[PDB]
């Protein structure tokens, strides 16, 4: 396969104004959400139909209570940093866990916090500590490290638990996430100021989202400046994207998906 | 705190041409707290019929989202999107650049 | 650090019941289970955070309330025979950790019978050491029997002097059945106490048998003409010789 | 998803016993080993979710993740060590899966046996001070009770001894009390 | 047209473990051997087999035997392994042996470490170092680095992944490690990496880098006991993505 | 009976090197000289048994029988060169004695130097900070760490192979908090012109 | 000294008889075995007590494994031989190697081989190359001198080890080697004259027959030097008498720098 | 395949005289291949006692070897060296001739 990736966000905001829920949780595989619960529907639901069509009620039942839970724990937990840091007013606690199955048969897991959108304290599960950013963040490292079993716990999670339930859900949703649609692929040239001509390549209609795009002259890579689009999701399941350069003698556009190589060379 | 402005892109689904049905997008993204007003306007005003998605998640702990409408282009219609966000001290209108 | 009550309870079917559990440990999570000959653990109903709660395995006949974060009881509905268990308290920091373990109350044993009518107290007896040990050992065993009781409820001990021993005592772990062939079999226990044949020889030394029995309470009612079979201490004494 | 663990287990005072578990889950978060004595509460003993063997004391606990299997292994077992041992596994989905419980039973090590059926009075008989290694059986019929062995444990003599009493309403007479059962030869009867 | 195959690459053994060697040429060549390498010596021959049954001691052949199981494999076996015995062993062959002009042939080589007891095992821990903005603008080049730290013994293999394929132009890998506390016999070790790249290759945001690092340990029947993880053969990596801006 | 080759040798990238091996065996059946790449097997490079100089390439390899020497000459050296020579002399049992090996190591020739101390971006997941020394000249040489907590790698040579460029660099990491590129490499020494980039 | 060889023969048969060894290397200085190996024992073995007590047995060691790797080598190139002559049954391939070292202190080399005891291929270590006696050796010939290193190994064993090698012999069998016992010389009649010597070391001798002072050649009859089983030889040469003319018949025996002569009365 | 048929020389160890112990050889020579039977007479009846050398290789790729056996020679007692060979028909016999 390709590479594909399974993980979850929380996020807790304290003293939210009128419209923002205190806690949300949300999981993904690749780029599509497959699940979500917030503080105030306080129910686990699927983000995506291949989740629910192939997940029995008791599922949604059974991590409907445990998100319960860490909502809790997630609220306390922002306490007692805004205490350590002296703060009030409103501020943010975030969490991401998951992993990573890559095309070669490797695999990557990763935890980590944030603290008001900033990196917090980062996990290390192939030496079982916590990187701690400040003071406060050293504080917190020093506690969870002192649980010898619960780093086991999250070292297995990340390296085994995770990476079934990923392939569990890959195979579910393997119509939608293993498909390919390859990229419709153009260039256009114009003048833009006084003898000034800009080259773009454009590329819409492809998935999965990964693209490489790049210009070379003569058959060999640029030195000049190449500006890139986002890769910008289109609102059907594809994506779009676009690289440029500015023309001084022959140019050309690559662009590589899924295995495919294809080059646009300019009249 | 550290927060982080909006970045606002807006385009349409397939490459634009008038009198063809499409769809218009506007993706935020990269902002930071997560409180965000996002409306599509057509010659100024709101558009009633608005898809999005639920925000989402990026690694590196902001936020993003999608909006989308159903349209076909003119060259007389005006499309943009209009954000709002703590950062902003009003409203931002982001103007359609039509394909171009 | 769980407290659970009460430690024993006879119910008639169709009565109903909530066993009591509390924890001063800050812990998130609650579990009530029942444990049953020849299985493992089953869960009743579990609340992983205060302000919420789900069945477990046999939620059937019964409910639960979350009071707050400290206490989670356990409510039978219309008591019936299948209830008949022992009902275990427990809680844990949190739930979905993976290696926070659980920490058990001490256990409720739950008696839930048609009537009242074959609820009876333990007699209990000390049978003195013979005199063919004490030459051929010189050591001297005491014998206690609890017999004729029902249900399976008693905690026996020893007493010497005053004070209690456990040293050179043996309580059999179960009781046996008088009546095998019986669904209500009344019950029989014994326990040998070991001693210095020569401490047995002071006539100082005053030896006695307790059994406390868990039977009726008084809210219950009581038509029989025998005397009501409530809980009870039931005690035997042996003189040195 | 099941978990196995022998119903009961039988080994010598001074000795070692291994108490195995084996589980087929989909899915796993650790197992946790508890040890409960008769009539009393489970208390916490140990957890492995990575494969090894952590020691606290005389007890130590075994995992192997690729054949599903762990042990809990007592050394220099002494009496009280006599408890029935849970293991549990947390599945995929935190959820704990109980095994049935191993009893486990410690044979007192009797360094001088002189086995021997007393008569008591105040009419019972004690069969008392036997090897470890004899059995004694139930009784033929009702009216007659025999219990079942019982180590005794006296510690100002460092001494032990086995005993099973039994007694009779109907006849009854220890001569014939445990004749039931496999009684040593040179049994001792006043 | 394999030449000489011989098994396994690494190894690492408690002492009084035991452990074979193999060893097989499809040269259809008659004569095999084992050698062992050490620092600031000659290969020591340890034993060797002039044909198809028949062998014979080398040098230095206490501590092992072999078997001539065929005319193309030559097993070498570590009855009781002993701490001296942590070498690199070579397995040979040549066409005939005391034939005067033949070479030999020589396998890759098996690096064993024998050590009293395994608590002083670890992986690598990968760090990944994204290029100085200054390097970029003052030589249009990008320098990544891969820092492979705090492992034991030296049993890695480092590689670099650019877009989920190996690469080796732009590479240099330290030949040898540094021991993290050069005075203890017993000090852990590090190992250093870059890959530097054009400006422009860096400045692409969807070009992907990875660091990786092989690491030879223990398996399944190792015992362990300590608290800390079993230190299992494991890859243990750390990624890196282009920058734009 | 002894055979003996120096334990190391250092030439320059283009130039010549001689490397010798001298034997003292009872009886001789003739001497080879293998290669063996960092990390691989040997490799059968000569065989030489009567006296005189016999050519393979950029490699020839010289034998006099009665003064028992042999050497090893390898001419326009390039950077793959690099690599250890075993020799090994067969005596009049037919048996093999090896040399004890040299290890040559190559310098390559820096056309355009440019040397420099850059700070590497931190990583999220490490304490380090690190340092890299690179575009140097070949005669500079890298001194260890004299502080514990500092660690330093060898110089290494890089390959871009697309644009034939050369470079030779050191690592230098530490978490401490007093560590900083300016003086990572303070313990050798380095070109006057090295370009620190004025850091913040 | 005199002239003395080391030489070492090896003898394969492609389908030997029952208990006959299908191959069979005896080392010899002069006309002394010195060592034995066939393919029944598998072991090299002493032929005489000055070599057993003058090498350790971690030298028959090494040459008993060097042995048993050549018995396989033998086997391989007889079976190449015979499918190559398209020979059904048994036949045979021999090995001769050896070196010699002359009174003056020149010395000699060589090497050559044999199948069904007629030379197939003879070694010449100035030339580096291989005499080929037929097709079969031709084909042989061709594959051996592509690998210019062992012409080349073989030049230098010849000149060098295997000299010095015969050098260490010598010393370790001086007492036997080195020694003479000249040879007691005879004449009578049987009608010719007999002219017989025995009990000399070693072997080399000529005897032959002078008439009235000259040299007859085509008239003499010579025998074989013939060992007595002690160590020492024996010979003779005879001449036949012309009954019509008186002749001075005299025998001439030259052995180990001596010369003798005995005049027939 | 040239086969070479044995040369046989039969003579004691030293000058023969009646009365007095001696050695009875019979060298055998020039032969090739290599197997070969061999067996000393007296008076036409094989001796047991007999004794030879190992086999033994000549430069001209031929094999010899030497049989003996001791003996005291009389004026009435006759001594005879059988061989056979695949080059020989019929076992050839050569009588000691003093
Ligand atoms: C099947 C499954 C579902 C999970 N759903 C969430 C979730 O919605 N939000 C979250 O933040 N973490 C989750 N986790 C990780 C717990 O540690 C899950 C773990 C598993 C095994
Ligand atoms: C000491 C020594 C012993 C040898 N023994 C034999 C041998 O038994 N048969 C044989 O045929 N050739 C031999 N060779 C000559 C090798 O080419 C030897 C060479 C040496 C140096
Ligand atoms: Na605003
Ligand atoms: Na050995």
């Amino acid at each position: 396969m390709r590479t594909h990736s399974l993980r979850y966000f929380r996020l807790g905001v304290s003293d939210p104004i009128h419209g923002v829920p205190e806690f949300i949780s949300v999981g993904y595989v690749d780029s599509h959400p497959i699940t979500t619960y917030d503080s105030v529907t306080r129910q686990k639901e699927p983000r995506a139909p291949w989740m629910a069509e192939n997940l029995a009620p008791d599922h949604w039942e059974r991590y409907t209570q445990l998100l319960r839970g860490w909502q809790q724990m997630f609220k306390v937990e922002l306490k007692r940093l805004q205490r350590h840091y002296n703060h009030s007013g409103s501020h943010t606690y975030q969490r991401m866990i998951g992993c990573e199955l890559l095309e070669d048969g490797s695999t990557t897991g990763f935890l980590q916090y944030a603290y008001d959108g900033q990196d917090f304290l980062i996990f290390n599960k192939d030496t079982l500590s916590w990187l701690a950013v400040d003071n406060v963040a050293h504080t917190i490292k020093q506690a969870w490290e002192a649980n010898q079993h619960e780093l086991l716990y999250q070292k297995n999670w990340l390296e085994e638990e995770c990476i079934a339930w990923l392939k569990r859900f890959l195979e579910y949703g393997k119509d939608t996430l293993q498909r390919t649609e390859p990229p419709l692929v153009r260039v256009n040239r114009k003048e833009t100021f006084p003898g000034v001509t800009a080259l773009f390549c454009k590329a819409h209609g492809f998935y999965p989202p990964e693209i490489y795009m790049t210009w070379m002259k003569n058959g060999e890579e640029i030195v000049q400046e190449i500006d890139y689009g986002d890769i910008l999701p289109s609102g059907d399941g594809t994506y779009q994207a676009w690289a440029s350069i500015e023309l001084d003698n022959l140019y050309s556009c690559h662009v590589e998906h899924s295995g495919v190589h294809m080059v646009l060379q300019v009249p | 705190m550290i927060q982080r402005t909006p970045k606002i892109q807006v385009y349409s689904r397939h490459p634009a041409e008038n009198g063809k049905s499409n769809f218009l997008n506007c993706y935020v993204s990269g902002f930071h707290p997560s409180d965000i007003e996002v409306d599509l306007l057509k010659n100024g005003e709101r558009i009633e019929k608005v898809e999005h998605s639920d925000l989402s998640f990026s690694k590196d702990w902001s936020f993003y989202l999608l909006y989308y409408t159903e349209f076909t282009p003119t060259e007389k219609d005006e499309y943009a999107c209009r954000v709002n966000h703590v950062t902003l001290s009003q409203p931002k209108i982001v103007k359609w650049d039509r394909d171009m | 650090g769980v407290t659970q009550t009460p430690k024993f309870q006879v119910l008639k079917t169709g009565q109903s019941m909530t066993l009591q559990c509390a924890q001063d440990m800050n812990h998130n999570s609650m579990y009530w289970y029942r444990q049953d000959p020849g299985m493992g653990l089953r869960l009743i109903y579990y609340s992983a955070s205060e302000g919420t709660t789900d069945k477990g395995e046999v939620p059937n006949g019964y409910n639960v309330s979350r009071l707050n974060k400290r206490e989670f009881s356990l409510r039978l509905e219309s008591a019936a025979p299948s209830q008949t268990s022992v009902y275990f308290c427990a809680s844990s920091v949190w739930t979905g950790e993976g290696s926070g373990e659980l920490f058990f109350g001490e256990g409720s044993r739950l008696t839930v019978l048609e009537d009242l009518k074959n609820v009876f107290p333990p007699e209990v007896a000390v049978f003195e050491p013979s005199e063919a040990e004490i030459s051929h050992t010189q050591k001297a065993t005491l014998v206690c029997l609890a017999t004729g009781f029902y249900p399976d409820h008693v905690e026996l001990s020893w007493w010497v002097n005053g004070k209690e021993v456990h040293s050179g005592v043996c309580t059999d772990p179960q009781p046996l059945k008088e009546q095998p062939a019986l669904n209500d079999s009344r019950y029989a226990l014994s326990s040998r106490l070991r001693v210095s044949a020569t401490f047995w020889q002071n006539p100082r030394n005053h030896f006695r048998c307790q059994v406390q029995f868990y039977g009726l309470s008084e809210n219950d009612e009581w038509t029989q003409d025998r005397a009501k079979p409530v809980t009870q201490i039931v005690s035997a004494e042996a003189w040195g010789r | 998803q099941n978990i196995d663990q022998p119903t009961e287990m039988t080994a010598t005072e001074g000795a070692i016993v291994q108490i195995n578990c084996t589980y087929q889950t989909s899915g796993f978060n650790g197992l946790f080993w508890y040890q409960q004595h008769a009539g009393e509460a489970p208390t916490f003993l140990s957890y492995n979710v990575l494969d090894g063997l952590e020691e606290k004391g005389r007890f130590s606990s075994f995992l192997s993740r690729s054949k599903g299997y762990s042990y809990l292994l007592l050394k220099e077992l002494q009496m009280k060590d006599s408890a029935s041992y849970l293991c549990a596994v947390k599945d995929s989905n935190y959820q704990l899966i109980w095994g049935a419980g191993t009893k486990l039973i410690i044979k007192p090590d009797i360094q001088n046996p002189d086995p021997a059926v007393y008569q008591l009075r105040d009419s019972v008989c004690l069969f008392t001070d036997f090897d470890s290694q004899t059995n004694v059986s139930q009784s033929k019929d009702s009216d007659v009770y025999i219990t079942d062995k019982c180590v005794l444990d006296m510690r100002s003599m460092d001494f032990k001894s086995n005993s099973a009493v039994a007694w009779s309403n109907k006849d009854f007479a220890c001569a014939n009390a445990f004749n039931n059962s496999i009684i040593p030869e040179d049994t001792f009867f006043p």
